[PDB]
């Protein structure tokens, strides 16, 4: 506890002391290139030259997003989003590598112009750890 | 040596350069009422012949550059009537050593 | 020029060792030790390139030589065998 | 690069800087840069023919280069161009370029001015290449017409045909990018086109451009138009290409582009139908984007934006400093194998470890290479993984192939081979370099050993908490690991912990025990501390170098109980030595004052900062220089790991029942500032009815101000003072006070009792309102209260106007903090930036990057910083009739030998006449000494920092020993006088068989010297010490080899060393200068004053000294404060009339009349200049009307009639006539020139003189030195000039902050030393200690070049060091653009140099080089 440090009773952090909720809110949307060329929430495959990111995909249902329960690390895909060329590119939304948790709400909904728009929010419980701040 | 009271016109002063070998000096009258190589702060500076200036830089592998420098102005160098070229020694004393002793080459 | 080599008559530099000799020279010689350079002392069980160049050092048996230069450019060739290691 | 090129590998030894001929241009180009188009043509998403190209570079990974086909990595690029429509100035040179033609005559090329001047001669003499620019130029833009004929040297009336022809030449003036002319009814004006620039460039002569800065070969001036626009490649402007479909080209890219565009246009224009006043529209266009895209950062001129209404990013904006290439890439960088995490504080850590994480230590790597010795262990670490932690990551094959240990199907099955290499985690004992930002030491970057811990935190040992700066109030730090063999061994045997210990900052140590250890260390050692044995043993067994042998107790019968002082000795290690004394410290101390610790054991005292702290004698000073770094760094630990444990179960705390102080103290300091605020009120009042008598140069309300908040202060801090002594010794605050863990008395005090007058800019809170400071109170309210004193204690708590005027005076604080951090930011990089190269060669000499020498050997004694302590010089103080006592001998007189109780030869040394001779000498050069001893320290001061303790080494001879002082010696006469005299030629700085150096050799060892004929004088040995041979020649011996030790090391970077030792104690200050003898500015204002070299200063004075009998006499100092003290008619003045009086024989003026009939007995005008001079203003400056009169008589002569009153007359005054139409006005004129123009006494500037009573250290006629207090005068000006040749004064001490003028009189070498006594007082000021060499260095830096120096943009960075040195630091591009136009070789023997060229650098370990000698090597085997 020397220097402005202090030591904290782990018996008491145990029973729920100074625990705390975290939340992270990603955000996509299906961006229109022109007449008719729109982005497509999906989840992607190795289909000719799409750049695919190293993680995780699997965790994505059909419609391209986590479903609300499942536990999320890494760079595990939770938005998977594809753009075309002239086949697929990839446009998929990671979790942020520092990061991890579990899947908290996923949020559907349409943008004023008329396109799909969703909001992706994880749960993480924070414990009071030894480099901690208070 | 000339000590001019108050000031020396612009029409004489052409005439300093003007006998070679023999050189001029100007001092002002009222400058050496107080002697300032006497004051506390300034230390004892001593004119090296040709010889004990190429000694120097030769003990010491130096060019002519390399040595710290002393103005032709400097109120020291005007008392001892240091020539450009002309290299002082400075010995002063110190809080390390004793006494120390440094050298400075007119400009 | 080849006047830039001072001889070993007339040496005028610290016949002991500098703090960044020593520290350069047991570097030097644990590099080599490390990529497999023959080794002049018994290792008398010694593992550690530092600590093999450190007993190599110690029985001054390092073949190297140090040129001191000065601010001219002229240079005092001095072995690691000759210099003195009071640090 | 990568790959295997067949090429030589050499080193960059010099940097030739040039300009493009557009020839080579053409030839370097591997592209005629055509199309300002990308690609896209004929369909193809890929380069076209015209930019980009491949002819340049690939855009794509590709493999394909076109011109090298080597690929992206290998590739460094190929530069292309596009040929210029018309030419274009270079933005850069534009001055230059316009200054050239201001040189040289615009019709032939011929240098306008001849040899046949004489300036020009002088001019042309100039060896400097840009000085020689200068020097032409000046003359030569004066010169309007060029000479076809000029007067000859022979003789003037013949003139001389020095060719060229006649014409006029222009008046030069810039417009934006253009030039224009103004020849000579009314002049002529029209622009200068590029072309003719271009033309009258070509035709310079190669003399006469040379002749000016330029260079025939590398810099010519018409190489400053460009014809040729040199293209640079992709991945100077790389498309950051993102997807298939989209692009993504860089800014340059677009300016180059730009540039194409706008030369197609021209180039069309002028081809076809050329309007021709529209082509010098398209040519201005072209002008200005070649301009722009070099600098768009341009001097009144409309930034060329993009289209987002952006900037464009000029080259010029990419290398400007702090973030520019330069700055931000070279001189700095982020870099691989480095770590930062939250630091946490650990007891159980060693000194010199550093707790790594686990995740941490998993990440970083080392290369280490296959070789039997590590064979078996590697193949185990690469087995185990890179999950595992001690595991590995990449094993490196011969065959330059990385195998990804995370995923090759190999990863279980690698069979090594010798040579390859296993880039394996960080273990245990890895050494790594520890930081904490900013870095501003040595000591900010350490070396330690790894430790991985679990946890997220860097967990360091707490007595280095202290040389990092580092809190763990959420605190973060860096760690870098090195990659080779060769650089571990620079961490662990250069910047380690244990040996950074003692700094040379300040000859002390950095590091001491703190906190918890600090406030258990004094509770430990005390008399009433005692231990049982169960605690006792395992206080014992927490000290691990603990011998296993149990302490014999220090009480037996009662009970077996064991002191605190007794098995803390435990970690003191034998051969520890240390006495100390303190206030009334006895041998049978009685507080436990001091201390004594014999053969590392403690016999009294308790043990606080003064003794286990980071102190000049510290335990831990001794310890390192009398066992090793390496057992201090052990010694921390020990300390801490006894102490740390017993205050566990001891332990400590701190409540409000501390802050309590007892109720009869209230009392009393309720009244103590009860009677303070009626003191107050009685000179309030006082001040009211005008009596209170205004002190000298101050107001009434200054003078009223100074004894008010003189009382409040006072008040608070006795008030404060008796808090503090009610307070129990059981007072936790006053414990960690005590012992020195943290407190002060003011913090006791503010807490307690009173927390006092609350301040604003040094004035207690001034009336913001109209005349009030709050609408809570009356107007014009100067009480205590009013005006911001706070009579409460924080315990107590403030009152809401308390709480406000607190609360103001505490932002001006955060304000002021926040201003002090930034100012001494720049202070500690331009203390840095301009020293450094300064290094100290083989030759023991100090120089930089030009070899030029700033000293002549380091700190003028050539010794290392770190190797000195404080001694005291016995020799110098005390009566003479002491010195007799303590250093004669006399073997010719009965009662003034040496006994034979002392020596052997005691009997038979008597009367030896040739013996007596030795001792004649001998004494004949002590006293030498000492006369040297007082010329050199004048006030007395015997101590002074030297290199060896010899009181230590005389102390480790008698224990060493085990010498009896009842015995008499086996020393000689001979033994001791030779053998000292012996010793003194072994003590060498400089090697060298000449006069010089061995003269210089002489110099060095001067002091020292003193020290040790002090010490090692035959009495002495003989008397004091009862020194054997054995313990003489030992002391000797050691002696010898402690001096060889202490000297610098070559390669010692003390130009860095000198500037971070300046630079950090200016951060640790707080300032201005206190919260009100004169009020001078000091610290970080005072010091930017300093380097800055200001001419105008905040506060120029002058100290006066007193002519030698006359310093007592108050009387003499009041004539010369007098005859100094600048008066003017203005100061005694009440009112100027002008009156019409036309009898010069009757006055209007009735007073006036009895005036007239006087000074009119033993033509004029008829208008009357009448002044009315004040009784009190002439009596403060003692004047006499008579005087005030010959003084206006004297100043007008015989143009006005003066008649004046006496000094009795009711009323005084001065009448004024002029002598001898429109003259009423002149009279206006003349009453200006009274007021303003006339000086009545005192010299000139030397506006507030000041009487002080300094107090002065000089000898008695009996011998030892005595207060001798002397009159002195200060000033509030500065005029040395004059006021030296004052009579009454001593012109042989007279002293001037202001160092300028200082080196104006006396000259540059008593300039210097002006220049380091105000540096010194800048940082004595703060208390704050940096050992003389490093201020004396900057002060030695700042003076070589015969004059006062700038630590400046200006000063130092306008010297004839590097070109990319200088860049380094505030004008870069500026520095860079002249670096070619005057075709500059920089050496690249600056720091810089190699830094920007990734060389190493000749510093420490790079100022020598290595060789194997094939012949030692066959020799070894
Ligand atoms: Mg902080
Ligand atoms: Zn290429
Ligand atoms: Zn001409």
């Amino acid at each position: 506890n020397q220097e402005d440090s202090m030591i904290m009773n782990q018996s008491s952090i145990d029973r729920g002391l100074f625990r705390s909720l975290f939340f992270r809110s990603y955000m996509d949307q299906e961006k229109k290139y022109g007449m008719s060329i729109t982005e497509t929430f999906e989840k992607p495959q190795r289909t000719n030259t799409l750049r695919m990111k190293h993680g995780t995909y699997d965790k994505l249902d059909d419609d391209g997003l986590i479903a609300p329960g499942v536990r999320v690390s890494g760079e595990d895909v939770i938005i998977g989003k594809t753009t075309p060329i002239s086949s697929k590119r990839d446009a998929s939304t990671p979790l942020r590598s520092t990061e991890n948790g579990i899947v908290d709400q996923v949020l559907v909904t349409t943008n004023q112009d008329g396109l799909k728009f969703v909001k992706v929010r994880v749960r993480t419980t924070k414990i009071p750890q030894i480099g901690d701040k208070f | 040596i000339f000590v001019y009271q108050n000031n020396i016109t612009p029409s004489a002063m052409k005439l300093v350069p003007s006998i070679p070998p023999a050189t001029i000096e100007t001092f002002n009258e009222a400058a050496l009422v107080v002697n300032i190589t006497h004051h506390e702060l300034v230390p004892k500076h001593i004119r090296l012949s040709s010889d004990e200036k190429r000694e120097l830089l030769k003990r010491y592998r130096l060019k002519e550059s390399q040595l710290p420098r002393i103005q032709r102005a400097d109120p020291v160098a005007l008392y001892l009537g240091l020539k450009r070229g002309e290299v002082v020694k400075i010995i002063r004393k110190s809080e390390t050593s004793g006494r120390y002793a440094s050298y400075r080459i007119c400009m | 020029l080849k006047e830039k080599a001072i001889p070993k008559d007339q040496r005028a530099t610290t016949p002991y060792m500098t703090k960044y000799e020593r520290a350069r020279i047991l570097g030097t010689r644990a590099l080599q030790i490390s990529m497999n350079a023959p080794v002049f002392v018994d290792l008398e069980g010694e593992t550690d390139p530092l600590r093999i160049a450190m007993k190599e050092l110690a029985e001054k048996k390092i073949p190297l030589v140090i040129r001191r230069y000065l601010p001219d450019g002229s240079f005092e060739d001095w072995s690691v065998e000759e210099l003195i290691v009071d640090l | 690069g990568q790959q295997y090129s067949s090429a030589p590998l050499r080193t960059v030894k010099e940097v030739q800087f040039g300009l493009f001929s557009p020839e080579e241009v053409r030839a370097i180009s591997v592209a005629k840069i055509r199309f300002p188009e990308t690609m896209d043509e004929t369909q193809t998403r890929a380069k076209i023919g015209g930019l980009n190209d491949p002819r340049l570079g690939s855009i794509d990974r590709n493999l394909k280069c076109q011109t090298c086909q080597e690929g992206m990595n290998e590739c460094p690029g190929h530069f292309g161009h596009i040929d210029l429509a018309k030419p274009v100035f270079h933005v850069g040179f534009i001055a230059k370029i316009k200054k050239v033609c201001e040189c040289v005559c615009m019709h032939c090329g011929k240098l306008l001015l001849d040899e046949h001047n004489e300036l020009m001669r002088q001019a042309l003499a100039i060896k400097d290449s840009k000085k020689r620019f200068a020097a032409i130029w000046t003359l030569c833009k004066t010169k309007m017409v060029c000479e076809t004929d000029v007067p000859s040297e022979d003789d003037p009336t013949q003139l001389v045909s020095r060719g060229g022809c006649g014409n006029t030449q222009p008046t030069i003036r810039k417009d934006g990018l253009k030039l224009v002319g103004s020849w000579k009814d009314e002049p002529e004006l029209r622009v200068l086109s590029t072309e003719e620039i271009l033309n009258i460039f070509k035709h310079i002569s190669v003399k006469d451009f040379t002749s000016l800065g330029f260079n025939e070969v590398f810099s010519r001036p018409e190489w400053m138009i460009l014809t040729c626009l040199p293209v640079p490649p992709p991945p100077v402007r790389p498309s950051i290409s993102f997807n298939e479909s989209q692009r993504g080209e860089d800014d340059l890219t677009f300016k180059l582009a730009d540039i194409l565009k706008a030369n197609i246009s021209l180039e069309t224009l002028e081809h076809n139908g050329a309007p021709h006043h529209a082509i010098e529209e398209a040519e201005s266009l072209l002008q200005f984007h070649v301009a722009t895209y070099m600098d768009n950062d341009i001097a009144g001129q409309p930034q060329a934006l993009q289209k987002s209404g952006r900037p464009v990013k000029s080259i010029r904006a990419r290398l400007k400093g702090k973030e520019g290439r330069i700055r931000g890439n070279l001189m700095g960088k982020r870099v691989d194998f480095s770590a930062r995490t939250v630091i946490s504080g650990d007891p159980n850590l060693e000194l010199d470890q550093v707790g790594v994480p686990k995740s941490i230590a998993k990440t970083l790597t080392y290369p280490e290479v296959v070789t039997p010795y590590n064979i078996d262990r590697l193949t185990q670490l690469v087995r185990n993984g890179p999950n595992e932690h001690p595991g590995a990551k990449y094993v490196i094959r011969d065959s330059g192939d990385r195998i990804d240990l995370r995923y090759s199907k190999r990863a279980g099955d690698i069979q090594l081979q010798y040579g390859w290499k296993v880039e394996r985690h960080i273990m245990d004992n890895d050494p790594v370099l520890f930081n904490r930002q900013p870095s501003l030491h040595k000591m900010s970057m350490m070396a330690h050993r790894v430790k991985v811990i679990p946890y997220s935190t860097f967990r360091l040992n707490l007595s280095v908490t202290s040389p990092y700066n580092a809190d763990f109030d959420g605190d973060e730090m860096n760690l870098h690991v090195p990659q080779s063999e060769e650089t571990r061994a620079e961490l662990s045997q250069l910047c380690a912990v244990p040996l950074q210990i003692v700094s040379p900052q300040s000859n002390k140590p950095c590091m001491g025990i703190v906190q918890d250890t600090l406030c258990g260390i004094r509770k430990l050692t005390l008399r009433d501390t005692f231990i049982e044995l169960d605690q006792v043993l395992n206080m014992l067994y927490w000290v691990p170098d603990w011998d296993g042998v149990i302490p014999t107790p220090a009480i037996i019968k009662p009970k077996p109980l064991w002191s605190g002082k007794q098995i803390l000795s435990v970690a003191i290690p034998n051969g520890i030595h240390l006495q100390r004394f303190d206030e009334g410290t006895t041998l049978l101390s009685p507080k436990d004052n001091g201390m004594l610790i014999i053969d590392g054991q403690i016999i009294f005292g308790v043990v606080e900062k003064k003794t286990v702290g980071s102190s000049n004698g510290g335990l831990i000073h001794v310890v390192t220089r009398e066992k090793g770094p390496q057992v201090c760094a052990k010694l921390f630990g020990n300390i801490q790991k006894v102490v740390n444990f017993w205050l566990l179960h001891n332990g400590f705390s701190t409540g409000i029942g501390d802050t309590i102080a007892d109720g009869p103290t209230m009392r009393e300091i309720t009244e103590t500032i009860a009677e303070a605020k009626k003191k107050v009120l009685d000179v309030t009042k006082e001040a009211q009815a005008n009596l209170l008598t205004a002190k000298h140069g101050m107001t009434l309300r200054e003078s009223f101000e100074d004894n008010v908040v003189r009382f409040l202060n006072e008040a608070r801090d006795k008030a404060g003072r008796l808090a503090e002594v009610n307070l129990k010794d059981l007072n936790n605050v006053k414990q960690m006070v005590m012992a020195g863990s943290k407190g002060s008395f003011i913090n006791i005090a503010q807490m307690s009792a009173c927390v006092g007058q609350q301040s604003v800019e040094g004035k207690r809170i001034a009336f913001g309102f109209v005349d009030r400071t709050l609408p809570h109170f009356s107007k014009d309210d100067y009480s205590p209260e009013s005006k911001g004193f706070v009579e409460n204690s924080y315990l107590r708590g403030l009152t809401p106007q308390e709480f406000f005027f607190h609360a103001m005076g505490g932002r001006e604080g955060l304000i002021d903090t926040a201003v002090k951090t930034a100012e001494t930011g720049y202070i500690q990089r331009r203390l840095v930036k301009a020293l450094e190269d300064i290094m100290v060669h083989y030759d023991n000499t100090t120089r930089n990057s030009l070899g030029n020498v700033i000293q002549f050997i380091y700190g003028e004694d050539g010794m290392d910083a770190a190797h000195i302590e404080k001694q005291s010089l016995d020799t110098i103080g005390g009566s003479d009739a002491a010195f007799e006592k303590r250093y004669r001998v006399d073997l010719l007189n009965t009662d003034h030998t040496l006994d034979p109780s002392l020596l052997e030869s005691g009997s038979e040394i008597l009367g030896d006449l040739k013996l007596q001779v030795l001792l004649d000498e001998e004494y004949k050069q002590l006293v030498k000494d000492r006369k040297f001893l007082r010329e050199v320290f004048v006030d007395g001061e015997a101590n002074w920092p030297l290199p060896v303790n010899i009181r230590r080494i005389i102390q480790n001879a008698q224990q060493t020993f085990h010498i009896d002082h009842t015995k008499p010696s086996d020393l000689t006469i001979k033994d001791i006088v030779l053998g000292v005299k012996d010793l003194q030629e072994n003590l060498l700085v400089l090697r060298g068989k000449n006069e010089i150096i061995q003269n210089a050799q002489r110099d060095a060892v001067t002091l020292f010297c003193c020290l040790l004929r002090s010490r090692l004088a035959t009495r002495r040995v003989l008397q004091e010490y009862r020194l054997t041979k054995q313990a003489f020649d030992w002391v000797l011996s050691n002696i010898e080899a402690q001096f060889l030790r202490s000297v610098v090391h070559p390669g010692e970077m003390v130009g860095v060393l000198a500037a971070q030792s300046i630079g950090e104690p200016a951060t640790q200050m707080t300032l201005n200068t206190f919260h009100f003898s004169k009020k001078v500015t000091s610290g970080v204002p005072r010091l930017k004053e300093i380097l800055n070299v200001a001419k105008n200063m905040k506060t120029p004075s002058l100290t006066v000294y007193l002519e030698p009998g006359h310093a007592a006499d108050q009387e003499q100092a009041k004539l010369i404060r007098s005859a100094i003290e600048h008066t003017t008619l203005k100061s005694v003045t009440i009112a100027s009339e002008i009156y019409y009086d036309p009898d010069p024989r009757s006055t209007v003026i009735p007073e006036d009349e009895e005036i007239i009939q006087l000074h009119f007995s033993l033509q004029q005008s008829p208008w009357l200049l009448r002044l009315e001079l004040d009784r009190a203003a002439m009596n403060d400056k003692d004047l006499t009307m008579g005087q005030v009169g010959e003084r206006i008589k004297q100043t007008f002569k015989n143009d006005l009639f003066v008649i004046w009153s006496e000094d009795n007359d009711e009323k005084l005054i001065i009448r004024c006539r002029v002598v001898r139409a429109e003259e009423d006005h002149m009279l206006k004129k003349i009453e200006n020139t009274m007021l303003e123009n006339i000086t009545l006494r005192g010299v000139e500037n030397i506006e507030r003189v000041v009487m002080m009573k300094y107090d002065r250290k000089v000898p008695s006629p009996t011998g030892e030195y005595v207060k001798e207090p002397e009159w002195v005068l200060e000033t509030d000006g500065v005029n040395l000039s004059e006021v030296m040749t004052v009579p009454g004064i001593d012109p042989t001490r007279i002293y001037t902050n202001s160092f300028i003028d200082i080196m104006e009189v006396l000259g540059i070498e008593a300039g210097r030393a002006a220049l380091y006594k105000e540096v010194y007082n800048v940082i004595a000021s703060d208390g704050s200690y940096v050992n003389y060499r490093h201020m004396a260095l900057l002060v030695d830096v700042m003076t070589t070049q015969g004059g006062l120096t700038s630590v400046t943009r200006h000063g130092f960075n306008r010297s004839n060091t590097g070109a990319l040195m200088r860049c380094s630091f505030e004008e870069t591009v500026e520095i860079l653009f002249e670096a070619g136009a005057s075709a500059e070789l920089d050496d690249c023997r600056g720091v810089s140099e190699n830094v920007i060229l990734g060389q190493m650098a000749p510093i420490g370990t790079g100022a020598f080089d290595v060789m194997i000698d094939e012949e030692s090597l066959v020799k070894y085997m």
